[PDB]
């Protein structure tokens, strides 16, 4: 039930150094990742919104030294269908 | 009123909650919470500031002091949004954005290497904190204004193997010191003295 | 918390004597690799960080006679939530 | 004269000698180097012993503390030949010798793994050394008489990477405080109460 | 285990929470709160007698002294129910029950009526609570043991419209002092005698 | 020498002279008095100017001081006439007329309303006085320099039903705390700005 | 109620004065000056003991520490009439008798010729009178009662040049320290001793 | 990085040693050795300057503070050899060469002759060092910056019969107090005030 | 096994200034000097492998001020075979 | 732990008239020589920290005008560490 | 042995205030003084090499006031055959 953000990096190391800085910074728990193929990956944080959206902006300042940031987005409220199906952690 | 400081801190690492409480003689926070840091003149005006959060949040405040010379104030709470919603509302009591802050300055930053047997006994006559062992190493930092070096000093512990020494957010210069094994000071260093520039200001 | 040191390269045999150079810089425990796909991979050590940081540069190093070197990072103090969720050689 | 605890430390470990500086009044002790601490009565007879011992050596004398009843008097130098000297030079003084000291009992001792953030924050308010974090073990000791404590922090530094939060060696009982992880608060407080219970003298 | 002084008091009355809160260097009390307040001797029994309370609920931890033989620890809570968990399990920390408790008994109490203006200089000199105004009276209290002294305030101000110039519960003997006119000082100093007649215990 | 503050103190308010004797290190006043009051820079002329006070007249000094930063001096005595007679001499020293001093300056005045339970015993860190009771009102006040303070808070307590916090006649600048019910402190601050507007100066 | 000590003074020396003054927290007392002082148990007893002489006279009133256990007022006036009666009107309250102090006993007495280098460190560095310095010799005395020691610091300063470096008369034994060259100690020492022994009283 | 003062002090009178060092909370100085004396804007550089003075030599610190703004350089040994050694290396961590230091400022020296009975006492609430007699005299000084004073309470002492009151080479302004029979005050400060003018430097 | 710190000098007195402000700079070892002969000189100082980086990086600094400074080099855990072999002070 | 002078001359005679010239200047033991190969030769002094840097300075005035004087310091106090490895008269053996 | 240090002055006093401010300035040992007739009279101090120069500079600005300086020297080792012959207290 928990809000939702998300940060995906060309490159299995941006992606560690920006997971890790979000959860240095707020009280966020880091789900997982997921593997989409071409050297492309995609950190996944869950929390509050207040807390999220403070980790997030400092994953996007903290890999955009060391990788290709690609996207970076944070969802307060996932509709019930998309923690069903999707792999983001809280999944019944 | 003028603006000086105006940092939000995101989640505390745990020995300053431990070092900012010996420090204060106010609400002492925990480890992993969230605090805001403001520092105007005159130091009296922080007095009032500190309702409009107090009275329109569920805050709680440590530093509210002049022993120093003119006033800084920190609150404190586990929530973000009820901080940052704190925060907001003191920044609007000046009717000033975040922007308004004073860019800060880097006066001093050094480190030194195998301090001798003599000097470490003699720091910790400062001991607000740890003790420097005799003969690891030492960080220190000079900031302008003085507020705006707690963010610094979280940065330390929060990425390297670090000892915290002292920390100054009172006066008029920000002074920091810190210790432990030598490797992981250029480490921490190396973010402290990044952290104080990345801050956005006016000049 | 032992430290962490990653080498990122488009090209298996990048990260092979970029690894093995690296183990035989300084004491550092080589833990394994990961495939992103799309011919990145990538290795990960773990140990002091006055060795990590000696030992990465010594591979970046060696690795350039190679295969091109995508990205060269450290991190002294990983937080404890990250070695539990991502797969980096100290999951309890 | 009444001699109640006499132990000479073989060389202060390497945090003991910053807490002892973060508390002495006089001649600064430095680190490795060995000092004896000296325990009579009446405690205002003690001026007497150090000024008799310190015109006859060239050992520094770093602390002269008058408490209610009982005194003790540190003279430190790293040099072991000089150590000997003053201790014979003062207990042949106080008309007697080593055997005669009371031999140490171990009063009171626990260890409270992980102390909780309200504990953390009150530990080290009270504390003068190293700041207690949370999370960690903090181990209690208590040693009888009073100077006898001073043998337990160079045994902890010594066995174990551990940190003194507080020492204190003045008063009726003496109260040793240190922190540390799980482990290795178990081998020092092995270590250290071994230390204690095998201290040769009479009662 | 000893159980000293144990007095509960339902809700901390508005002026006394300040001077609690004046003097203490732990988690601050605020108004309306409740807070239990336990005595118990040894005082190494204190940090495991709270610490109990401390793991059991959510209470906050207000005083803990160790002194020469006994020791104070005292957990507020705004929470009326929060007092009954750490409570019951503090008196149970240190196996114990409600008729084994102190009986209060009022040692000492004297009124002086007209302070002189050379006392007004001297007595609030050494205080930290209300300042003494010259010309006004002056009710001083003892109480043994010293923990029910945080009766007498919480008594007095809630009866009485008085200014609470000092309050120490740590010693042998608790003080109370509170000043104020003719006939206020009369009725406060009533309600708080009364206090110590009716606790129920044993001597 | 240069001149900063000349005021001339007719008969203190009771209050004052515990907060103002409690506060300080010397002859304490007592209420019902005269006192004098002059600011002068560097603070040590100050010390000289002490004497031809003394020497030609029979007064007696609360303040003399430079823990704050440079010195500040007054006398008081019961008879107006005297302390006249010794200020008078104290300008002459200077060879500068009364109108000399510099007009005031109007920093910051407000008037806070009904404050949280917290700010109450974070003020009370200030405890030099009085306490803000959880609930009442505070007024804040800044003036260069500081010397105009005690004029002021005489002029409240004066003019109005209030409680005392704290004064600041050291330092570069004078702040101002005032504690009571509610009408009393508008009724009281209005009496303490008007108090330093009204004085007549250079620019 | 037991009154210990009260030895009045025929006219507080000038370095006592000040040593006196420069330690004392109420009324300062000033040289030349005639004073009493008293000492009785329980201290709770003072606060009505020195309101005796108080509401009687015109004195003021230069020390009155009340202890866990010991009281002890010291008064000091111009008027040579009232500094006699308050002693006789202080005793007359507490149902005592003159004979009925307790009559002094030297407790302990060491002269320790040409202090050393370093413990004219250690020296001073714990007393509030005059520095001890290098090369001089110090007379460490010590009186039963502790009150009776004001004699001592008024017989040395008169007798001899010499410096006061310590007086406390509050204890269990009061301490008097004094230093100067060899030859004026020796007179000091002499009349302070015979000083103590011709006081009236029993045992 | 600038340079403020550069003082080297021959062989310290022996008086000082003392007061140097009880105000001191580091390696206490002894009579008869050689000091250093450094002032550097900003107030962290003197700590790290404090090692290439202590590891390029065998020397020993006495003043490591800010308690009163930011810090201030002294070193001591008994060798002028090896502190002049010190000193030569401590310029050259800046390259700067001894001319480049503050040309002195004569602020106030006046001497002022059989001060009031009261004043004395109240100078003695900063009893730092000796006491003023009632009636001997006083000499003042205030320098820019401050470091340069203890150069004059040295060349004081070094000329006269003077008892040394106070000393200040920390804050803004350097300030000194002096205390003796009434010829050598005259004496001293002719000695003093000589002092510090002819020094050579930049305005 | 030990870290290796060296500095080569073609002047006897810039060996001793550059070996004595390692030794005064971090907790190191020295151990020796080797001289090839003509003229050049190298001091080795041994110990952690921080400490002697941070070590040279004080020598060349303070060699330079009075010597033709030749070679600094930092080698952070050597092989068995080398201080088996060569007098590096590290020999059974 | 008594300080250190040294002076590096490309040449045996220069260090033998700025090491005579030195001991004549002030309190010093001059400790003996040292030869570095390539014709390089040291002379080493020990004493209190200002004999020998008012013995090198007199030292290098008076080498200086006869051969190549490469380098010419001074140090107030040699490591404990350094007088054990290296050969400078205070080993302890 | 000891070091040397010395003033001459045309004047009884002069020689005087600077024989006492040396004294006051180092710790040396002021060994007497030599008449060399005309006025001329001679002060002398042993000790350190340090003590006498910083002594001596403390001692000539000092007599500069009140007197007409002739000469000021210091020599840091004055050769044997000068204290067996001149008078100045070394003499065996």
């Amino acid at each position: 039930a928990d809000a939702l953000g998300m940060i995906e990096v060309r490159g299995f190391v941006g992606m560690v150094e920006a997971a890790d800085a979000m959860v240095k910074a707020a009280k966020v728990e880091l789900i997982g990742y997921e593997k989409t193929g071409g050297g492309y990956v995609t950190a996944v944080v869950r929390g509050d919104v207040a807390a999220v959206k403070a980790a997030t902006e400092a994953g996007q300042r903290a890999a955009e030294r060391v990788g290709e940031v690609v996207a970076v987005h944070v969802i307060p409220r996932p509709h019930v269908n998309v923690d069903a199906a999707l792999p983001l952690g809280r999944t019944p | 009123i003028t603006l000086r400081t105006y940092i939000f801190l995101d989640a505390l690492q745990p020995q300053l909650a431990t070092f900012i409480g010996k420090t204060a003689r106010g609400f002492l926070p925990v480890p992993g919470q969230a605090s805001l840091w403001v520092e105007i003149a005159p130091g009296i005006a922080i007095n009032r500031v500190t309702d409009a959060a107090l009275k329109a949040t569920k805050v709680q405040p440590a530093v509210q002091v002049v022993e120093r010379a003119y006033g800084l104030l920190e609150v404190h709470h586990f929530d973000q949004g009820e901080v940052l919603a704190a925060g907001s509302t003191i920044l609007d009591k000046l009717e000033v954005r975040e922007e308004g802050r004073l860019k800060p300055q880097v006066m001093t930053h050094q480190i030194i290497r195998a301090v001798e047997a003599y000097q470490t006994q003699i720091i910790n006559r400062n001991s607000q904190g740890m003790m420097i062992l005799p003969g690891e190493s030492l960080f220190i930092l000079e900031t302008q204004p003085a507020g705006y070096a707690v963010l610094a000093a979280n940065e330390a512990e929060k990425a390297a193997n670090v000892h915290l020494v002292n920390v100054t957010p009172y006066g008029a210069f920000g002074r920091l010191y810190l210790a432990g094994s030598e490797a992981e000071i250029d480490a921490a260093a190396e973010a402290a003295e990044a952290a104080i520039r990345s801050v956005s200001g006016v000049a």
